[PDB]
């Protein structure tokens, strides 16, 4: 029914910039708040950013402020995360999630894409 | 921001046992608390949301209670499928925060 | 009329004539351009559970509006004293509004230095919403009213409204309003504007306190001919049940039969101004009385009119049961308790239950040879036949009127923040600067023009209200309590300017000093 | 049939005004008793008159006349009964009504 | 309301038409929710603030509400019972009292 | 039978006319605003509410802090009117599971 | 003018006797004003009849 | 009568254009008149 | 004015109740007025 | 109706369940006219209008 | 008439009267060379 | 209009042009000044 797909994951050297795209086929995409959640290896998951269902507003976690830009295209039903000035800490599996109406929990999650920041 | 504290960090039990997980909040987050069950290589899956309420398609053995700053996740009649990592997350305010996590072990 | 002629004069004073008092206020205003002449959709920017109660959807408009809905707009402190010491009640009758001496200024900013000049051909648009067709924002205790002190120049607030919303989204039932779609009068610098308004009949505000209490209405010298049940047992032992009855009389005034009972209650949590007496936890929002509407929780504020505290305890106040005003210069967020003025409703204790107490007790079961009588506390009580109550008091800083919502039913429509409820209150007065475009391109373009001349206007407002008075008839022998100034020397005169020219209001002043028998 | 304890004042319905408690007497108009039960009366819900020559204090029940509001049972709730029941929760697959 | 041809007893949910009063959410509390919360005690250095749910709430000064809607299938008028008192006599199934 | 009535054979007819007593118009409209949203979304109130009862975590942190009610928090604003009365109903789902 | 405290609505004794042949004593008038415990307050009223 | 200054159009009660075996609020092939759904009175809006 | 004797209800032009980020025939957050769809004149019916 | 008779009627049930459903009354030979529903007076098109 | 006097007012609305509807629109224009 | 009526047509027309402002633009060194020109005219006619 509701499907979220994440693309653009890969390895990049530090200071590098990466863009992530989320595809949503299963619902009205413009009715929902969308989030980015990352889980570092061997760690609990962590909230990165969310963006308003029309894209008017957006919030980011303090660590990534200014280096990441969340964006939304309602016509293409796609969610984009723009990453700049990448760091070793930043490497994690990135999850695209949909926030539940009224409750605000993540009812639906994308499979996720692994993104690695390596010195090599 | 709000801090979420989950106890115990690790737990081991046997099939049929009753398991209880406790989540504490630094600030009042009302009823906006969710419990997520996660297995290796998969995304977290919501079990219980908004304090007490159970997600559709989830077994009735999972239960949740509490409000304000204290919440508890209860599993009755434990099953082999139940062993996983459990997270409590607060959706009350941004940045959304997750609990450290409780890992369940076979006995 | 003309550029070099004045279109109005300055009228400020009060005229006390018999049972009528007529107040007139004149102020100088400044009107900017809002939203760059645009209507804009607005909604809450927050997310999460916390946003739920705070969610909204609406529009901000280029228009401004005039708000005279506070009492210190119309009364000086001496006039308010003259009112509340001598009168049992008052109410508004007529309204007269003028807008004149309009000036439109253009601002040309070049290289960081700005020039201001007259634009003599520009207009300002004004209309009143006589048919109550716009959303009515004047009854929400907002800022932007005419300043209490006549020498202050004030900025006109921007108009905006909310419509139906689901979270931050709208629904098909939501309404949009273009204020350009009303007829409005256009004014150049020689033009002026006025209209008059007639208040619909409202009851007199009761500016008095009761010198009796609802439970003390009996003659203290005489017995009742009614009986009450004094004893259910003869004494200690087994099988001592009995029925004994006594006359209610001066000795026991609590058991007497009464014809009338105190009014309704919705309990508030009790907070102390001595902070060591309060609990060591955050309970402001969590421990607050609230009501829910369509899933959203609203604080009950100020709520039903209830006595602020019991006699002898003035350090306690209802958690969100009182009106709280800021002192002059008080910041916006997280100010201390000495920065605000907490009003109290102690005068209404005679007929109204205390805000922080239960209404009373009820029986929760049937007592029997096997079951003791059980009671429970009534935390909230709605209207009962035989209740009497007082409304909330009005203050010099407080609101005057509210618009009664248009609904199938209402009860005692008197507004809960105080003042006079009206189905047709004084109408909204909307004002904006007419946009003057800058030079368009020399080839045609179909897009709307986004380039304008930076411009603002200023002028004079006078408002005149006739008030009807209800004079005190009392036969009380001993002298009354009056509102008065204190003779002790101070560095400043209260209700005056300081050495920097800042006018302040030292304390909130209520209306209830004179007494009436219950 | 009554309990073996003193509950006249302690078990009485009351209202509070400025810290003082007043008995609710006679109170709102309610039917004195259910049909068929006339031996019961509201604790302080009825008007009670004395018979001629009745003393002032601690008189027996045959010395007074307890009136009843049995006529108004057609429209009014019984004084000694609950008004009714309300739902206190949301029933669900995990919760009974 | 029943659909045309619906039996008298124990019909399924697709045989009936359940109307809703969703329009009146703007002024009226939801039928299945509590009205709100009240304080149940006095908070103190030894006692935390406690609240309780208001399951039923009678008229308060300052309330506004809408009546029930009328339907094409529904009743038009009702007779107001002849009584000493009534409040907002508009009939509860809808229409004109 | 103890009322007077008109008797009709097949050629007779019967009629009468009736005058409704004054009733309010049924309100056949829905509100485009909600009772809790009546404020101007651009302006602050001049009223204050109690924002904080403690400075933070610890012992003896009691304090009184007050804030202005404004566009950011519309739930704590002072309002003149409140929603109408409620008597709670149990909630049933058309999804039977 | 209803300027005195009104004691007639408190179900008191001292009314005209139901039986016309009885001679009755007239009851004494008195009133209560605001009180804190047994003390008065500045808002309390005194009336000379 | 409705006096409103609302700019955008109202919600109205309307029939649905989609083809069906029966016209709503009509008889069927056996001559039975039915009422498809309950119809309330509240469509137009007013400011609160 | 429409005189019709039609028994069943007409098709009407109406707004849709479903929630949206914008009200149709209103301004958006930047102040731009738009017209969502073209609206014709033909809804009521007449016999041929 | 009722073969031209007035007849006394009451609930025929017994037990605790009957309590809420108990009644006493009369059925009459008379009929009555009831126009008290709206679809009596309005067609669906008129109700829309 | 004069520099400082307004030569017209803003009229926008519709009046529905019987079989007639009267619409009035007012706009602000800019004319180049 | 379209929900309640079988037809419509225009009858009368009334046109007004007012509150005329003539602005002059003096551009010097890339910065432009706008001022009122109070004696300038605008010409209008209808092609009756």
């Amino acid at each position: 029914e509701v499907q979220l797909v994440e693309s653009g994951g890969g390895l990049v050297q530090p200071g590098g910039s990466l863009r992530l795209s989320c595809a949503a086929s299963g619902f009205i995409f413009s009715n929902y708040w969308m989030s980015w959640v990352r889980q570092a290896p061997g760690k609990g998951p962590e909230w990165v950013a969310n963006i308003k269902q029309d894209g008017s507003a957006n919030h980011y976690v303090d660590s990534v402020k200014g280096r990441f830009t969340i964006s939304r295209d309602n016509a293409k039903n796609s969610l984009y995360l723009q990453m700049n000035s990448l760091r070793a800490e930043d490497t994690a599996v990135y999850y695209c999630a949909r926030e539940a109406y009224q409750d605000w929990n993540y009812d639906y999650w994308g499979q996720g894409t692994l993104v690695t920041v390596s010195s090599a | 921001d709000i801090q979420m504290t989950q106890s115990p960090s690790s737990l081991s039990a046997s099939v049929g046992d009753r398991v209880t997980v406790t989540c504490r909040a630094s600030e009042f987050i009302s009823r906006y608390l969710n419990w997520y069950q996660q297995k290796p290589g998969k995304a977290p899956k919501v079990l219980i949301y908004a304090a007490s309420s159970l997600q559709s398609g989830v077994p009735s053995r999972f239960s949740g209670s509490g409000s304000g700053t204290d919440f508890t996740l209860t599993i009755s009649s434990l099953q082999p499928e139940d062993f996983a990592t459990y997270y409590c997350q607060q959706s009350y305010s941004t940045p959304y925060t997750f609990g450290q996590g409780t890992k369940l072990e076979i006995k | 009329d003309g550029v070099g002629s004045s279109s109005g004069n300055w009228h400020c004073d009060s005229q006390w004539l018999g049972d009528r008092v007529i107040t007139t206020s004149t102020r100088t205003w400044a009107l900017p351009t809002y939203n760059n002449h645009l209507y804009k959709q607005i909604s809450n920017s927050t997310s999460g559970g916390s946003s739920n109660d705070n969610a909204y959807f609406g529009y901000s408009t280029p228009w401004g509006y005039f708000d005279f809905n506070r009492f210190h707009c119309h009364f000086s402190p001496r006039d308010w004293q003259r009112l509340i010491n001598n009168n049992w009640g008052f109410r508004p009758k007529r309204l007269n509004f003028k807008l004149f001496n309009i000036q439109v200024k253009e601002v040309t900013d070049n290289n960081g230095v700005k020039t201001i000049a007259n634009n003599l051909t520009s207009t300002v648009q004004v209309f009143t919403d006589s048919d109550y067709q716009l959303p009515y924002v004047l009854g929400s205790a907002h800022e932007g009213c005419l300043p209490p002190f006549p020498a202050d120049v004030f900025m006109i607030p921007q108009y905006g409204y909310l419509t139906l919303n689901d979270g931050s989204q709208a629904v098909g039932r939501s309404s949009f309003y273009c204020l350009e779609y009303f007829p409005s009068q256009m004014l150049r610098t020689g033009n002026n504007f006025q209209f008059s308004y007639e208040f619909e009949n409202v009851p007199f505000h009761s500016s008095y306190a009761h010198s009796q209490s609802l439970d003390r209405l009996m003659n203290p010298l005489i017995d009742q001919y009614l009986y009450y049940l004094s004893k259910t047992i003869n004494g200690s032992g087994q099988n001592q049940q009995t029925l004994k009855f006594s006359v209610a009389g001066p000795s026991n005034m609590a058991v007497q039969g009464r014809n009338y009972i105190p009014g309704p209650s919705y309990r508030q949590q009790r907070v102390s101004t001595t902070v060591t007496q309060n609990n060591n936890s955050e309970f402001a929002w969590p421990g607050a009385s609230s009501w829910a509407l369509n899933g959203r929780n609203s604080l009950m504020n100020p709520g039903p009119a209830m006595a602020s505290h019991k006699e002898g305890e003035d350090r306690f106040f209802p958690l969100s049961g009182s009106l709280i005003f800021g002192k002059q210069g008080t910041g916006r967020d997280n100010v201390d308790a000495d920065k605000v003025m907490i009003t109290n409703e102690e005068e209404i204790k005679t007929t109204n239950p205390v805000a922080t107490e239960s209404y009373g007790q009820v029986a929760t079961n049937h007592q029997s040879a096997q079951a003791q009588a059980q009671t429970g506390w009534v935390q909230n009580q709605g209207i009962l036949p035989g209740m009497v109550w007082q409304d909330r008091d009005v203050y010099l800083q407080g609101p005057i009127w509210a618009k009664i919502p248009h609904t199938d039913g209402n009860f005692h429509p008197s507004p809960l923040m105080g003042g006079f409820g009206m189905k047709h209150p004084p109408p909204q007065i909307l004002i904006k600067n007419t946009p003057v475009p800058a030079d368009p391109p020399t080839a045609f373009n179909k897009d709307k023009l986004n380039s304008f001349i930076t411009q603002y206007s200023t002028g004079q407002v006078s408002v005149e209200i006739e008030w009807e008075l209800q004079k005190e008839n009392s036969k009380r022998w001993n002298p009354e309590i009056q509102y008065t100034s204190n003779y002790y020397k101070s560095n400043n005169v209260e209700f005056a300017v300081n050495t920097e020219g800042v006018y302040s209001e030292p304390r909130p002043i209520g209306t209830r000093y004179l007494t009436r028998n219950l």
